[PDB]
Parts: C-alpha cells; sequence; structure tokens
RNA sequence: AAGGAUUGUUGAUUUUGUGGGUGGUGGUGCAGUGAUGCCCGUUCUGGACGCGCGCUACAC
C-alpha cells in the first residue's frame, strides 16, 4: 500500500510536469505567434476575397415581425385542487400559530404629509375619502415606477394620521356617512401595514410619543376621541 | 487558398486549440471573426479538433463578433455537429460540461441559436437524449417571448416527432405570455391528433411527452382560448386521453375562462 | 431604450425597480416507451538507548 501510492503521487507529480511543460511550451507559441501577427495580417489583407436566404429564414423573419404586430397573453397558474389548497392554507395556519405561541412566551399626487392629503382632499365629500386614498395606491404602485415604495411608505404613515385626524372632528352630523369611510380606511391601511409596516411602526411610535408629550402639559384636555381610535387600530394592526 | 505565412500560422494555432485549456487564447485566433473569409480560416484551425475549452471561447468570441447570419452559420456548421459528434461518442451519452455552456453563449443569440442549433437539429433526425440535453439548456436560459413564440410556433407544424415534442414541451413549461396567434397555433398542434377525415396524427399513438405537453398548455394558457377552441380540447381529451394524465387536463381545461 | 439597455467592438442578448417557481444533463430497480417505485459540477496549488547507586524538589 504504501508503494502503490508512492507510485500514485509519483504518476501524479509526473503527469503534472508534463502539463507544464506543455503550458511552457504552449505559452511560448503564442507570443511567437503574436510577434509575428503584424506580417501575417500584412499578407492576410492583401489576399482578402473581392465582394439568397434560406425558405426557412424568411419564413421566421415573417414570423417574428408578425408575432411583433399581434397582442400579448396573460399567463396563469395552475388551480390547485381544494384539497391542496384546504392543506396548504392549513399549513400556514399551524405555522403562524405556532410563531405566536413562542411570542407569547418569550395626475394623482402622493401626498408625503398629512396636510398635503387634506388639500387633495379638501374639496372632496367625506364619502369620497375611501375613493381618493385608494387611487393613490394605484396611481403609484412599485411597479409602475421606481421609488414607489418609498411614495407609498410614506403614505402609509400619511393614511395613518388622517384616521385619526378624522375621529377628532365632529361627526355626529353624519355618523353613518362618517362610519363608512373609517373602517373603508382601516381596511385600506390594514393592506398597507402587510407591505410596510415599517413605515407604519415608526409612525406609530411617533405618535405614542406625541401623544405622552402633550400629556405632560395638558393631562386629560390632550387626550381625545382619536387617542382611544389610534390604540384600537393597532391591535388591529 | 491563403497565404502560405498564414496558413502555418494557423496551423500553429490549430495545434494550441487541440490543448488549449486556460490562459489567452492566440491573437490571430481572436481576430478571425473581423476576416471577411472567416469560414476558410476556421477550416485550417481544424474546429473539429478544438477542445472543449476552445468551443466555449470560441463560442463567446464569434457570436459576439459576428453578425446575426453569419453567427448562424458558426452554430450550424461547428457548434452543433460539436455537439452531435461527443454525444453520439460519449460512452454514456452525455455532454461535455465545456460544451454544454457553448450552446448557453450561443442562446445569447436567439435567431441564429434557433436556425443554428434548434431547428436544423430537429429537422436532421434528432434523438431524444439530444433533445433532452438540448431541452434543459433552453429551460435554464433566459430567452425573450417573442423569439421563443416563433420558435415555438414553427414545432408545431412540423410533422410530430419524439424530439420535436420535448422542444414544445419545454417551451410551454417556459412560462411565457404566449401571444394570441401562438395559443391558437398550439390549439391546431393538439386539434390535429384528434379523430374525425384527417390524417394519420389521428391514429397515431401518443406518448407520454405529448400528454405532458398537453398538460402544461392547459396548466398555463387555460384562460387563454376561446370557448369553441376550449371545446375541441376538451373532445380531444375524450377521444385521445390518457389513463391517468388526460382527467387531469380535463380539470385544468374546465377551470379556465374564455378570452 | 433605437436620437442607443447591455456585450469581449456589440446591438435589446442585457441594466434598474417591482412580483415570482422549481431539487432535476439527477442516479438506481422494475414493466425505446412508462403522470415510473426507491433514494439524492469545472480548473489549479501543496502533502531524548536501557539498568542502576547517589543526589535534588513535591507533605502545615
Amino acid at each position: 500500500k504504501a508503494e502503490v501510492m508512492k507510485e500514485v503521487i509519483a504518476k501524479s507529480k509526473f503527469y503534472k510536469q508534463e502539463r507544464q511543460k506543455a503550458q511552457g511550451i504552449m505559452e511560448d507559441q503564442i507570443d511567437n505567434l503574436d510577434d509575428n501577427f503584424e506580417d501575417v495580417m500584412s499578407e492576410l489583407m492583401m489576399t482578402q476575397p473581392k465582394k439568397p436566404k434560406t425558405d426557412l429564414d424568411k419564413e421566421y423573419d415573417i414570423k417574428v415581425k408578425e408575432l411583433q404586430l399581434d397582442k400579448r397573453a396573460a399567463p396563469s397558474d395552475r388551480t390547485k385542487t381544494e384539497e391542496e389548497k384546504n392543506a396548504e392554507a392549513e399549513e400556514k395556519k399551524r405555522e403562524l400559530e405556532q410563531q405566536r405561541l413562542d411570542r407569547m412566551n418569550g395626475s394623482i399626487s402622493c401626498p408625503r404629509t398629512h396636510d398635503a392629503l387634506l388639500d387633495q382632499v379638501k374639496k372632496l365629500d367625506l364619502d369620497d375619502h375611501p375613493k381618493i386614498v385608494k387611487n393613490i395606491i394605484k396611481a403609484y404602485q412599485p411597479k409602475l415606477a421606481e421609488g414607489n415604495k418609498e411614495k407609498l411608505g410614506k403614505f402609509t404613515a400619511v393614511l395613518l394620521r388622517h384616521i385619526i385626524f378624522l375621529s377628532n372632528q365632529n361627526y355626529l352630523k353624519n355618523v353613518q356617512s362618517f362610519k363608512r369611510t373609517q373602517n373603508a380606511l382601516i381596511s385600506i391601511l390594514k393592506s398597507l401595514s402587510e407591505k410596510y409596516n415599517r413605515e407604519l411602526s415608526e409612525e406609530c411610535r411617533d405618535y405614542i410619543n406625541e401623544m405622552q408629550a402633550r400629556y405632560k402639559k395638558n393631562h386629560f384636555d390632550a387626550l381625545s376621541n382619536g387617542d382611544l381610535v389610534f390604540f384600537s387600530i393597532i391591535g388591529i394592526l | 487558398a491563403l497565404p502560405e505565412k498564414v496558413i502555418k500560422a494557423y496551423t500553429t494555432v490549430g495545434s494550441i486549440l487541440k490543448t488549449w485549456t486556460h490562459g489567452k487564447l492566440p491573437k490571430l485566433f481572436k481576430v478571425i471573426p473581423s476576416l471577411r473569409n472567416w469560414q476558410d480560416v476556421i477550416y485550417v484551425t481544424n474546429p473539429e479538433e478544438w477542445s472543449p475549452h476552445v468551443v466555449y471561447e470560441a463560442t463567446k468570441l464569434f457570436v459576439s463578433n459576428l453578425t446575426a447570419k453569419e453567427s448562424q452559420k458558426f452554430i450550424n456548421l461547428i457548434l452543433l455537429e460539436r455537439f452531435r459528434d461527443n454525444i453520439e461518442t460519449s460512452e454514456d451519452h452525455s455532454l461535455n460540461y465545456h460544451i454544454y455552456r457553448a450552446v448557453k453563449k450561443s442562446l445569447y443569440k436567439p435567431s441564429a441559436f434557433f436556425k443554428g442549433f434548434l431547428f436544423p437539429l430537429v429537422e436532421t433526425g434528432c434523438n431524444v437524449r439530444e433533445a433532452t440535453i438540448a431541452g434543459s439548456v433552453l429551460a435554464k436560459v433566459s430567452v425573450p417571448a417573442l423569439h421563443s413564440s416563433a420558435a415555438l410556433s414553427y414545432l408545431l407544424r412540423l410533422p410530430f416527432s419524439p424530439p420535436t415534442t420535448v422542444f414544445i414541451k419545454i417551451l410551454l413549461d417556459k412560462k411565457y405570455a404566449l401571444p394570441y396567434q401562438t395559443v391558437d397555433d398550439c390549439v391546431y398542434y393538439f386539434m390535429r391528433f384528434r379523430i374525425l377525415s384527417n390524417g394519420e396524427d389521428a391514429t397515431r399513438v401518443l406518448p407520454v411527452i405529448w400528454h405532458k405537453a398537453f398538460l402544461t398548455f392547459a396548466q398555463r394558457y387555460k384562460n387563454d382560448i376561446t370557448q369553441d377552441q376550449r371545446d375541441f380540447l376538451l373532445e380531444t381529451v375524450r377521444q385521445r386521453g390518457h389513463k391517468d394524465i388526460g382527467p387531469e387536463i380535463r380539470r385544468e381545461l374546465l377551470a379556465g375562462a374564455s378570452r
């Protein structure tokens, strides 16, 4: 065994040396060839030769042009069986449930600020607020352009301040209309929260600091109906 | 007849490419595509004797530099021939790793690749092993939808062959936004195998790779066909349905909405 | 973005952002074929000898 491996190691080294020797000769040939690069070209350019498509080729090119003109179809995924959909939706349930237990044991303008949104919705009726906010999301989706995530992300914070803002204002006149808007806005805020919790989270923590600061000076007077609403929304989201 | 000085130098190039594995390629080789008579200069370098490492690098060099029409000749006359030769001569009928890359580098240019590698192969007695190895290259690398749609459309018109079905399936499995006309072409292809006056395709025995391909089409383009077309495919399943795949296809077709 | 995204000079093959599936040139046993049972790459570089007498430290 000792003799065999030594022969094997010797054979491997021997072939390695040959490969290096072949490489050494190999590299030299390029250098000699490269040095003669100009002379070979001077003759070759002198001997350059003096100045129909397949029927298949004509068809293929014609197909590409015809294919460009017509419309393109949306491709759609396989329909999973109800047993598979149930199981996959069911499997997600333990995963989400189990994590919770472990945590338990330890044209359209996008307003970057709250005031900007009011100006856009200043002339609209109260019941139209869900319409305008939804369009802003549609007008500035992430895919449409670069940087839309940030614009939507900030708009998530703007939407939160608006829902608290409406609650502060008087609504006893049109409670039914007011009810139709807060829940509609809150549901939209829930959809936004799924993708932009970072921006909502930062806005949420700032409001807590603002709420505390106003409490230090004003006591119960700072507290408002929206403040109760604000705590409720956090539980929702 | 090239200059004798040129012939000797490029004969020295030929010997280099036999054993070349790494480093910089010879300068006289890197400049071949610029030459008008590259075919003659390429002949003296013995393309059949090119090492697998050379083929990958040469494929990089020529597809980038040559025009679409000339690179097609390079793909067809060299890359395709080397691709077939390696498979037939290998003990396990597998393709070398460096050649396997060269097909991808040729796929960099779709039109030249398709008419230089794909169509000549399927139209020149392609074998199943050739289709499988070639198909995976098309599966893994990105292609435009337009070029892929053109490639898919032609395959349908050709008479049914086992190699053609594999190439059609991978394109369907490639998950493209196929143009409506291409989907309509797909409808006719599968429709032509239904018994009616009809050709032998009605009675020709269908392998599963046809059924899997027809499953992929119904899987991916069920919402992309008209109601009348859907009925025709449903009739095709009833007449030529597979024992197990057939019921699955019927489920997918019936779950789709008309365009 | 063709009045030029990307390529080692080229031309829409790529680049940016947003969504997004798959172990798959797999192997192997069965009846080319099989919705098939079972599992799950490439090139270089290196590989104080023993015995033994005496003496000296180690113990609140």
